[PDB]
Parts: C-alpha cells; structure tokens; sequence
C-alpha cells in the first residue's frame, strides 16, 4: 500500500572472520583493517587478494614491543585490534598500520600490499612512538611539507600517553619525534581519572585541523557535551589551539525544544546547488555533515533519537573569530585548572561556552531510531546522504530543506549496527559506490538506484528523483524499457 | 540626508494603475537630490510620498503615493530603486502587526536583530525568496507567522536565537 | 545624525513616578552621542524610548519611556533637554488626530506649516503659553480645536492664511 | 441694569464758527485750522486768544495768486478751506498753512501766531509751488536734513498737479524745488479721469516714508482697495517706491469670513507690553493702528461696519523685503501703463498683489457701527485706544487680544461725525488729554476717566481697570472716599 519496507538485494559483498576497524580506498585496492587480520580486494568485485595477518600476540612486560618474543614460556595471549589505518602515496604506495596490542607501535608495509613489515620503533623517559591509545583514540594523516603529519587524539584510563598530539614521521621511517612539549596537551592527573574524552571524527580544511570529540560539558559538571577543537597546522606544535561547543535542536520557529548533545559522526563535503541556497552557502563551499543523539541523564548512553544537520566551515571560523562576547571565553578547564595563574589574564589555549546551534535538517525524522554513519554525494543539482543505523538498516535520502525527502532507497542490512566508517566512491557517468561495514562484512552499494520496484504507490513512484527516470508502470513503478506498452507515468 | 531614513527596496519600481495620480519626474545625479527635494517637496505640488530612482537616466520620479497606497503596480527593475517615507510607514500595530512594516528591529530587551536573509548565527525557514508574501527585507520586525506575541526577529546575540521586538500598540 | 530626527522639548526633563522603571545615565561631552547611543541602545539594557541631556552636567540620560508613557512627570528645567523618539511617536491618527503629536508638518498640497508662536504672516489666537493643554511646538500639524478636518497648519504661503495637512489614518 | 448709555459731561470745550480743517500742538498754544480761519487757543482751558482770518477770496483768472487783487470788479467770492497745517520748531517757532483756494498757495506765520505772513510763491511751465490739491490731498512734513521736507500726495480731477511729490523749502522761504522729475508720480492723461485716489494718513518709521492710500483694485477693474506705500526719505526723489495692498478679515480660525477693504484712519505709536507679546511684537516697537470699513459693491462708500487692526511695523518692511513670491511682483499699473517696454523686466517702481491681511481685534464688535477716528495710549501695563464714530459718540476701550473689553467709557458727543483728526497728549502720573473734533467744536478729555458713575452692575464694574481704583460701593460703582462707610467692592 505504501511502500514494501525491506526487500532483500545481493550485492558485491565480501565477508570477513573478525570485526574490521578500518576501510581505506587507493589506486584500485580495497584496504580493510579488522581484528587481527589486514584484508587487500579488487575494487570491481569484493574478490579477497591478499592479507596479512597480525595474530593474537603475547604479552610480557620485560619483552620490548618491536622485537617479537617466541622463547617466552613464562607470563598472555590477547587479541589485536587495529587502531588505525593510513595510506601513504606521496611517497611509494603504502600503508602504516597501528594497533592497540603493542602500545601504539605502527608497521608499515610498502596485487598483495604484505610485502614487507616495518615495526617503528626508534629507542628515553617519554615514548615518541607510544602512538595510539587503546581503549580510545582517533587518527588522521596527511602530507604537510611533504612530511605526512600524524594527528592523534587519544583516550586514558589513567593507568607515556598525551590526550591529543601532533608528530612527525622521520625520513628513516622509524619513528616519531615530537618537536615541542606544546605539541601535546594533556589532563592533569588529579583529573585523568574523571572527564572522560572520547573522538568521533577528524579532518582538515582551509589549512585548519577540526577534530570532533565528546566529553563531560564541564570539570566535575556530572554532563556532557560535544564539542570542536580547531588549531593550525603547523609541525611545530598546536598554537592557534581552540574548541567550542556544538549543539543541534529543532523547535518552532518563531518562538517543542528538544536538544541532541552527543555527536555519532561526520563526513565532510561541497554541496548540491539547490540545497547551498538553501544554507546560503557557495556550492563551492565545504561543508561538515553531523548526525548526533540525545544523552540518556547524565550518560553517554546515546538514547535512540537522532538526528542530522549541517555547517559551513566558514560559519564555525566566524564563531570563533567575532561572533562570539569576548566576556563569554573562558579558560581551559582540564589544561590549565581552574586555579590558574594565566587564567586571570602559539601559546595560550582557550575554551568557549556559548554553543553554536544548528536545526534539524530532518525536522525530527528520526525521534525515534539512532543513526551511526553517513555520506554524502551529489547529482547533478541535488544531494544525497547514505545513512547509518543503530540497528542496521541503510537507507538513502534526498538531503534539501524543501520538505521531508522520502528514503528512495531503504531496506536492512546485516545483524551488526552500521559502522561509522564508510568510503563513498564517485567514478563519471554519476555511478558511483559505497564502501560499507557491517560487523565483518562490507558491502558495495551503487550510486544511480538499488531496483526501482521498491514502491507500492503511484505517488509514491512520483517522488523518485529524476536521475532514476523510472517511473509507474500503470499499476507498479517500473521504469519505461520494462513498460511493456507506453502507458507508463 | 534624511535618504537614511526612507526606506529602499533595490531593483523595484511602481507603475500607477489609476490616471489621477501626477507624478513629478526630473533629471539629476544622484537619488540624494530626489530625497532632498521630496523630503521638503521642493517644488513638489503635492504630498510627496515616495520617488523612484533611475541611475541608468539619473532621473527621480516622485510620487504622493507609495507601495500600500491601492492601485499601484510593484515592478522588478534593476535600474529602479524605490525609497518609500518613514513618516508614511505606520509605526505601531494594528492587531499583531500582521500587516506592519515599520523599520523598528531591536528586540525588547534592546538587542541587534540579525538579517533574514542571513543565516548567521541561526539558519532559519523563513526566507525572502520563499516567503515573498509578508516582504521582510533586512531586520524589520516581522510575524509573517502571526505570533501572538508579534513581529519579532533572530536576535544577533548567540546565546539567544530570537525574540519579540517592542512596538507600542495602537491602542485606543 | 539621527539626532536631528528625534523630537526636541528645550527646557524640559521628565522624572519617572514609578520605582520599577530604569534610567541609564552617563556624562558626555555632547547630546550627539546621546542621541547616537539611544539610537541603537548602545551599552543600553532596555527599549530606549527618550533621552534628557544636561549641559550643565554634560550627562546622558536615557530612558525605555517618554512622556506619553504613563507615571512621568514633565519638569521645566533650563539645562534639561528632553529628545522623544519619533519610531516612538504614533504617526497615523486615531479619530480627528486629536491627540496626535506627530512631526509631519506640510500641507496637504504640499506646503510649508509656518511657526505656531510666529505671528508671520498670520496672526492667531493660538499660542503655546495661552494653549498648554494641546502642547503644540513648532510646526507639527495639530487639532487643538478638534475640528474635523484634522490636524492643520497656517501656510506658509502668503495667498492662504492655512491648510489641513495630509495625515494616514489608522483605518482598521 | 447694563450701562447708563449716554450721560452729559460738561468738559473744557472750544466751539468755533466753521468746521475744523486741522488741528495741531504746540508749545502750549493750540493751533486749529477751519473754514477761513486760523485759531489758537491756550491750552489748558480752551479760552480762545487770536485768530487770523483767510476769508473767503474773490477769484479771477488773470489775478496771480499772492499779490492780491482787491481790484477786480469783473470775474467769484469763493470759501477758502485749509488743506493742511504745520509746525515747524527746528527753525524759529512758527505756523505754516496751506489752503486750496489759492491753488495751494502756502503762507506762513512766524500769545498770537497771526504775527506776519509770508506769501510762498517763486515765480515756469510747471507749477512749482502749486502745493496741495484742492479736491484731495494728504500732506506732512518732517525736518529732514535741517531742511523741513514735506510730502504731499494729492487728487487730481482730471481739469500742474502730481499725484504724488517730495519739495523742500529754499533757506529762503520763498517757494518749493523740485529736485528731480522722478521725485514726482503721475498718472497718465488717458486714465487720470479714471482710478481715483484718496489719502487718508502719512508718516515716517525707522527711515522710511509711509503713505496709506484707498484707490481702485486695478485699473478698469471697477472695485476698490487699500493700499499702503512705502519708499526712502531722500530729498532728490522717490527711489525705493512701493506699494502693496492691506487687509483686515476675521474668520473661525481653524479653515464667517467678511473683508474690510476701505480704510478710514490711522495711529502711530508703541505698544503696551502685555499686547506686545499678544502680537509677537516688542514692547519698543512702533505699530501703526488702521480702522477699515467695508464698501459698498464697486464703491468708495463705506457701509456701516467697521473694524480695526493693528499692524507690526517690521511685519509690513518683511513682507516688502521677501515674504512674498517674486512671481506675484508686478508692474506699476497707473504710471507705467500696461503696454510698457520696461514692464517685460532709485529708477524702478513696483505693484503688488497678494495683500498682506490682519485679524480683527475686536472679533466683529462692530459689524453694526461705523467708526471714524482711532488715537492710542499705555496706562502702566495696558493699552487703550479712543474711537471715532460716524454718528458721533465717543468711546474708550481697553485693546488687549485677551477676550473683548467692554467700552470703560462712552458717550454721544454733538450732532458731527467724529473727524479723522486728533491730537492726545500725555503728561506725567498718567495724566492726559485728547484733542478731538466735531464740526466746528473742540473737546479735550481726560486720559485717567470721565466719571465712574457710568456702571449699572457690579461685575460692570468690577471690570473697570484698575488704574481708575473705583469700584462697586455695595449698591452702585463709585470709588472709596465716596463709599460712606467701607462696604466698597
């Protein structure tokens, strides 16, 4: 009557034995980091090529990390999981890997990408290559001053770890040296133990790093709250160091007000022409796509109410240029203390309080499920986000302030709840592919539709856009070639 | 330069759709003589009450009508600015202001309003090129929604997103 | 310069009846920044509706009222200087404009309203010290007889002595 | 009940033979001017003293004027009316009239002021000591320069005459100069039968020449008007000459409108203060004081409802100087005639149109009565003016724009109209006397009052001013020392 809510499609899919941490896109190669395992496949086909394993290692305190231990008889095996994933190609074609296994110490490897194994290590009281946290971190590295630039946010239990850090790769290719102390900030301890930190997504645009993160929406404030952290990007250290708070809520207009404080993840892009008027964004413009949930009280429990919106890049730099009562800048809590010399007063680091609100681009579609990834593609005027779903489900929707865009394509994938990480592909032509995880198993979507036949109304059919140019059927939304006669609407 | 005051609506015009009305057209530079002169009726025969700059001719036409006076045609035109008279806009609400138009655009408590167009600080529905029937133009104080509460604007302050501007009502 | 818009009674301040109402006030060197400050309520926490300047004291002070607002009394006083806000003053006339005070002062065919207290080129009955109650200053369109043509003005045109002058009505 | 109307003053009164052509003071002797006759009277008490008869002249063409010709047998016995007197004082003390018997051939007379007399013809083709017109003419005269100017308009019938001319008298005292041609204007031969023209005052403010004239709205347009004409005091001509037409109209003053285009006489003085502000005008100021009457359709005859209106010096120069649109301007009609060559654009005379109009002060309180005679003094503060009346009567009333004030005193004087002409002075403590005529009778009154007895209500006469401090003595108005006991209100 309305619409056959989950038919099931097969795809180019390709199953995997452990969770994958990571997917990465290069030169006709897909790179999966899962746990324990480093899976290498066609592009065209799912087709598994090559792998490297890195096995549940053992553990011992007296065996340094790099160099492996075989002849220890005396103690435990525990799993690895990759922390992250890079690919390296303004050098040869290669790809560093880290996992949390050995305290952070990458290898990196330079069709089978397991040709070679290097363990970075460059051995004294702080450890410049303890890179990645364990039980949370986020990673993100690009080429800067032909040097790729490592930035690592990074989670502590309070159990050498700095809470966010920028180093550089050696051209020996064995280590980090970080060249300032203000190359990293960290927690005091007293505190380490409480306001906990958590990174969700990192990026850089208009030479400008922004990382995303969620935690406590004060010190000793028992909330929580999202925030950004925007600083230059220079090798020395963090000096242009800033974060404000983000908030996204829908309410009536002119004077139902309910608030999504915790974040789940992002994906950054340039708009459709249609919907960059209606931001009153340029199209050339970059912009930040946010899908964020509700707190249960006092929790980082995400209740399942989500919702998306969006941000002008340059909107976020005007907040934090002039927009914004001096008076209101506060000093940074967790750094300096509240007990602090400085605060009465490339070097000093600030904390904002009056969030910049955004409103639901969905209008509170999704009051009542929780969203986990997203994308974002055009074609030719229009926008479309692929969204990602707590329990599964993927969907893709028409994104445009112009009313509420029906899902046009909709149905459920694996048992696993959509991961946040995904790679969306654009080859000419407008066809195009989505790279997504599912538990340990990826999935290839294509672009231009997934079967037309998913509808149950001529009005229904109506509302597909016009790239599918398929259309009713007279009784059945069918496109026009499979119309057998012309009586086709 | 009381051409601050009046107020414009850029690459408009008006085309009188009834032959009483006399319009008083001349040649100069710049639309700040047409102002001067309607402003004091320099050797205006009637109660002028709005002028119409050309600068493709640099002509003023100047009209004892304007915009909400019946029977005027409103003309898209890039070569025609249109300055309507303060002293002719209303300036306190009839019911909730469905239909005021005044300038006023400071919120109660006495704070900036920002510009509709804008969408800094706060992105908003409410659009010139979507709405075009109530006509918001920069910060005046609208209800296109006809809140209780009355013409009303985003406030340019972050911390708060909106609120009602201060008319005094016209009440007898 | 909005200084010049904004209605002026010389020798003259207004002292609040009521506790509730707030008065900024700050020493200046001119009434200009007063009238620059009030404008756009600058550092200005309420709906500045009128402003008193002293000379003496060279000091702003600004008000959410005026005297139309009820509970304010109207003090001669040399060195005050009471500025009125005209988008706060009516300027469309309730029933024969009886009490309207507005500052539009043209005749309806478009001439220049002569003084009040001026005796050129007409002499009246009508004077400011014999007529307080109407409160008419300079050249503002006024009623004081109620008649029903409306608020007029005595031309300044030698061939007619006087003339109603054109004002909108607030026809609901 | 309301006021004993008329009650009889028995006064200090002169009664004469023939009717009164002028009267003037000076010095303690009273000069009058009447048909054939010249007395002087002493001052204080109206006791005539000497007289020097001008009877009436027998009349012969050939006869030149001053020589006279006791001679003629053959020819008229003609009266000899006096067309004006003045006083001269800067030169030794001396009385020199003018009549229209002898073509205004003046003769002067330097206690008696018959003393001697000084025959003033200087014997050619224009006449220039035929002075004064005999049908009408308005002189005055002024020392100017040390040399007394005098300003004669006059009235031509149309049988050397100017209308309107400026002579002085040679150190000799012989005859009269004209210094220019244009110190004279005329009218021209086609219209001189048309258009009349008559005079009623002259004087001079603040450096300039006043004439105050009543003549036809236009040429040929059959109606009348009034006129003031204003010009510089330079003894070579009229250079700054110009005219414009008067007014004086009541009507609701909002948007009963009645015109009082006829003038009758006039007053020169200053104000007092309290009318100095109900008229805007300062207490130093001169303000002239015009009695106007209406006229009958396209006629000179006045009808019997009058008014008067007075009128700010400084107000008329402003409406000569730039109130007035240089449009309205137009040419002098009479002298230059339509058809002129200087029309399409010290040498030029000018026109003008748009009266300059008055209210009445005494809002219509005579829409009934014609009025005659005006005369103008200060009491402290107020300011009182003594009417003239075309029946007769004779009336004090107290001028003040603050509501009408009923006559303080009134009565009827004898049988003759009140003439134009009179004479108030004003000696210390606010004691004074007018000199005003009737027929051929003088009468002098009092400036402080004429018998307060005249009251019939006591709010009648609680309304008397109190520079008379009589009031109401509990039954009838009579001042205190008359009040018996102190029941005096």
């Amino acid at each position: 009557s309305e619409m056959n809510v989950n038919m099931k499609y097969q795809l180019p899919n390709f199953t995997a034995e452990t969770p994958i941490q990571n997917v990465i896109l290069h030169e006709h190669h897909i790179f999966l980091g899962a746990t324990n395992y480093i899976y290498v496949l066609n592009e065209e086909d799912l087709q598994k090529v090559a792998e490297y394993k890195t096995g549940p290692v053992l553990e011992h305190p007296d065996c340094f990390p790099c160099q492996d231990c075989s002849s220890k008889a005396n103690l435990v095996w525990k799993d690895n999981i990759n922390m992250a994933l890079v690919v390296d190609t303004y050098y040869d074609d290669q790809l560093i890997s880290c996992g949390s296994v050995n305290r952070g110490t990458c290898q990196r490897h330079v069709a089978d990408i397991q040709s070679e194994v290097h363990c970075i290590f460059s051995p004294p009281s702080q450890c410049p290559d303890c890179v990645v946290s364990a039980l949370g971190a986020k990673v993100l590295s690009s080429v800067k001053d032909r040097f790729i630039n490592f930035f690592v946010g990074n989670t502590i239990n309070s159990s050498p770890l700095h809470s966010i850090s920028v180093r550089r790769l050696k051209e020996t290719k064995d280590g980090f040296m970080f060249l300032t102390d203000q190359s990293y900030i960290d927690v005091l301890p007293e505190f380490r133990d409480s306001y906990p930190i958590k990174y969700v997504h990192a990026f850089e645009s208009n030479n400008f790093i922004y990382f995303l993160t969620v935690q406590r929406e004060t010190l000793d404030a028992q909330t929580f709250h999202t925030r950004i952290i925007r600083f230059c990007s220079i090798n020395s250290g963090l000096h242009s160091y800033m974060e404000m708070p983000l908030e996204c809520i829908l309410t009536e207009k002119r004077k139902k007000k309910e608030v999504f404080n915790i974040l789940q993840a992002a994906y950054v892009s340039k708009p459709g022409a249609q919907l960059a008027r209606q931001i009153g964004a340029s199209l050339n413009d970059d912009i930040l796509f946010g899908v964020f949930a509700q707190s249960k009280p006092d929790s980082a429990e995400p209740m399942d109410r989500s919702a998306m919106c969006a941000f002008p890049i340059k909107y976020v730099n005007d907040f934090f240029n002039k927009i914004v009562n001096k008076n209101n800048v506060r000093c940074l809590q967790h750094f300096y203390g509240p007990n602090h010399e400085h605060c009465f007063n490339d070097e000093y680091r600030t904390e904002f309080t009056t969030a910049l609100q955004r409103v639901d681009l969905f209008m509170g579609q999704f009051s009542e499920v929780l969203l986990t990834s997203i994308s974002t593609f055009i074609k030719g005027d229009l926008t479309i986000a692929n969204l990602g779903t707590s329990e599964g489900r993927f969907m893709q929707v028409v994104v445009s302030r112009s009313g509420p865009s029906t899902p046009h394509v909709n149905f459920l994938l694996d048992s696993h709840p959509v991961s946040p990480e995904v790679i969306v592909e654009h080859t000419l032509n407008q066809n195009g592919y989505t790279l997504v995880i599912t538990g340990k198993k990826i999935t290839k979507i294509p672009l231009n539709g997934l079967g037309c036949r998913h509808f149950q109304s001529c009005s229904q059919c109506l509302s597909a856009p016009p790239f599918v140019q398929c259309g009713w059927c007279h009784d059945k939304c069918v496109r026009s070639e499979e119309c057998l006669s012309g009586t086709w609407t | 330069n009381t051409i601050h005051e009046f107020k414009k609506s850029a690459k408009t015009t008006l085309i009188k759709i009834d032959p009483a009305l006399k319009i008083k057209t001349k040649k100069v530079n710049t639309a700040d003589q047409c102002a001067n002169r309607c402003t004091r009726n320099k050797g205006l025969p009637f109660t002028c009450k709005a002028f119409v700059f050309d600068k493709a001719r640099k002509q003023c036409l100047w009209f004892p009508f304007n915009s909400m006076s019946s029977g005027v045609k409103k003309e898209f035109g890039h070569e025609f600015d249109l300055y309507e008279n303060k002293d002719y806009i209303r300036n306190c609400i009839i019911g909730k202001g469905r239909s005021y138009k005044g300038t006023v655009s400071i919120t109660k408590s006495g704070i900036k309003c920002q510009p509709w167009s804008s969408m800094i600080p706060h992105e908003h529905s409410f659009l010139p090129s979507s709405y075009r029937g109530k006509d918001l133009q920069e910060n005046y104080c609208r209800n296109p929604r006809g809140e209780e509460g009355g013409p009303w604007c985003f406030t340019s302050n972050p911390e708060v997103r909106y609120e009602v501007c201060d008319i005094p009502q016209c009440s007898e």
